[PDB]
């Protein structure tokens, strides 16, 4: 699940060191942490956190066996205010107007809470109740024009992170990192937004390269880790598998040095052995996707734009020139290739 | 193909605007405009049927969900191409136009500009009704139909540029706004007016609907 190699994209000072200084590989995820470029501005929010979370407060208002609906809102004035209403027995037919029951936004028609026919419809002055179960009850509003639909956003300060042509990620007031990575966009009342991984919606310009949040926006969750937590055990212990190995015989392998390789993008260190004198250098990994993309001519290792040069044949991270000029990779030269040239060395001093 | 228009009426006469697209949820803004010759287009019809509240003479407004309609009054001064203008709410940004009817019978701006190579221009609109405002820019090329680009809604500060420009566009106390290119490319030659709109509830509101009622105008640019 991991990519199936990570070439580096800018390589730096080596240095020497001995083995007693070897680390594994942080293999953990990084977020996008080039956009350093921190450049404050204004940027809207809904003003409740989530896409999901938002709601025009309401009531109810019964009827007689159907209610009336002037009364039923003129009924939810005086509830709030004027107080001129405030055996078995029979049906005594009359009026009432509960409350303190609200309702939620669903992001395609608007109008869900336990309702007992599931949702209703628009609440414009188009239709000015909105009916719910049997008859006796009707109407469920806070203000009887749409004062919600369109009047729930905010504005805010923060810091727009970027690179130089394409845009990043937030920091919020509290600070924080909301990233638009693997987002999609929502358009609501007219502004383009994007809603995030996080129910968190924002009004961000179409950045560079988004898609539509699908209808798959309900319940926030529909598709919504864990399985690679355990990869991570399993691999970073090869590391120190290998790692014991080379601290107690003293003697390197270039099979040993590929289970160093930081295994996904982002800021580690990248290491080598020439002959006898171990060495390490900084650089910022690049995700592989197929071997084609790196070995294209004989002896070639593509290393951002160029082609790396042979040290006695050996490259990086256990990658040696070998009989011909066939640029093998350990990882690649596992493709049920036998290959036996990488297997001894020592260290000293 | 965007909307749909007669390529020109003659003649009471009436054109047409199949297309008219309500969104997901129930809300519909066709906004018709009429366009005389060199001139900047006014508005004669917002929400479907409403006249412009200031000064109005021919009074058609019509709309069938999927067809939106237009009925002169008079049958010679009328004479000028007209365009329909709605919302859209699902995967498009802003508003669309027609292509053109030839019927047959304030603001500044920066002012007249040249370019050589694909550089940047860069457009003033000076001017408060303080009610809710989205300032916006449109583009009509040489004698074809109006394209709007990119929106601002200046008090949350926040900026909807349209699909066709992205990137390349960007627009943004003095009663002023503005408007830049990253890259001119020749086939954005054209003429660019400034408008914006003003209003409270959402019954008429949706944020970049079409009522673009404060109009500039003036913005000639030419790319070499």
């Amino acid at each position: 699940k991991f990519p199936i190699y990570t070439i580096p994209d800018e390589l730096g000072p080596w240095s020497p060191i001995d083995i007693h200084h070897l680390s594994c590989p942080n293999n953990l995820v990084v977020e996008d942490e080039g956009c350093t470029n921190l450049s404050e501005f204004s940027y809207m929010e809904l003003k409740v956190g989530y896409i999901s979370a938002i709601k025009v407060n309401g009531f109810t208002c019964t009827g007689v066996v159907r209610p009336t609906p002037d009364a039923c809102r003129a009924a939810y004035n005086w509830k709030m205010a004027d107080p001129r209403y405030e055996r078995t027995t029979k049906e005594s037919l009359i009026i009432i107007s509960p409350s303190v029951t609200d309702l939620d936004p669903y992001d395609k028609s608007l109008h869900s809470r336990v309702f007992p026919g599931g949702k209703c419809s628009g609440i414009t002055v188009s239709s000015t109740y909105c009916s719910t179960n049997h008859d006796y009850t009707i109407w469920m509003p806070e203000n009887p024009r749409p004062r919600t639909p369109c009047d729930i956003f905010t504005n805010s300060r923060g810091k727009r992170a970027s690179n130089g042509n394409k845009t990043c990620g937030f920091v919020d007031e509290r600070g924080l990192y909301k990233s638009l990575k693997g987002a999609c966009r929502l358009k609501l009342c007219g502004v383009l937004g994007l809603r995030l991984m996080d129910g968190t919606w924002v009004a961000m310009q179409t950045s560079d390269e988004t898609k539509w949040c699908p209808p798959d926006q309900l319940v926030n969750l529909h598709d919504f880790e864990h399985l690679v937590v355990e990869e991570l055990v399993k691999k970073r212990e090869e590391c120190l598998d290998a790692l014991e190995s080379i601290m107690t015989t003293k003697s390197v392998s270039f099979r040993r040095l590929s289970h160093l390789r930081k295994l996904v993008p982002g800021f580690g260190k990248a290491y080598t052995i020439f002959n006898k004198t171990l060495m390490e250098a900084d650089a910022h990994y690049k995700s592989v996707r197929t071997w084609n993309e790196i070995i294209p001519s004989k002896g070639c290792l593509k290393v951002g734009g160029r082609c790396h040069p042979h040290v006695n044949g050996v490259f990086f991270n256990g990658i040696i020139l070998g009989p011909d000029d066939h640029v093998l990779i350990p990882e690649m030269q596992s493709s049920l290739l036998q290959q036996h040239m990488e297997l001894l060395k020592s260290s000293v001093i | 193909s965007a909307l749909t228009q007669p390529r020109s009426v003659s003649g009471s006469v009436t054109i047409s605007c199949t297309g008219t697209s309500s969104d997901i949820g129930g809300y519909n803004f066709v906004s018709w405009y009429q366009q005389h010759p060199g001139k900047a287009p006014k508005l004669m019809i917002y929400d479907a049927t409403k006249r412009p509240s200031g000064v109005p003479d021919r009074f058609s407004g019509s709309k069938s969900g999927n067809t939106a309609s237009l009925t002169i009054s008079g049958l010679a001064e009328d004479e000028a191409d007209y365009y329909c203008c709605s919302y859209a709410g699902d995967y498009t940004p802003g508003v669309v136009f027609g292509g053109g009817t030839k019927l047959t019978v304030q603001l500044v701006q920066s002012g007249a500009e040249v370019k050589k190579p694909g550089s940047s221009v860069k457009v003033s609109c000076k001017a408060g009704t303080f009610n809710r405002y989205t300032v916006n820019w449109v583009r009509q090329a040489p004698g074809q139909g109006l394209e709007w680009m990119g929106g601002i809604i200046p008090i949350f500060g926040t900026a909807n540029y349209a699909q066709r420009f992205q990137g390349r566009l960007t627009i943004t106390s003095t009663s002023t706004a503005y408007m830049e290119l990253s890259s001119l490319r020749s086939d954005d030659t054209a003429v660019y007016f400034c408008a914006r709109e003003n209003l409270d509830n959402s019954g008429t509101y949706y944020y970049f609907s079409g009522w673009f009622d404060p109009w500039g105008q003036g913005t000639l640019v030419t790319v070499s």
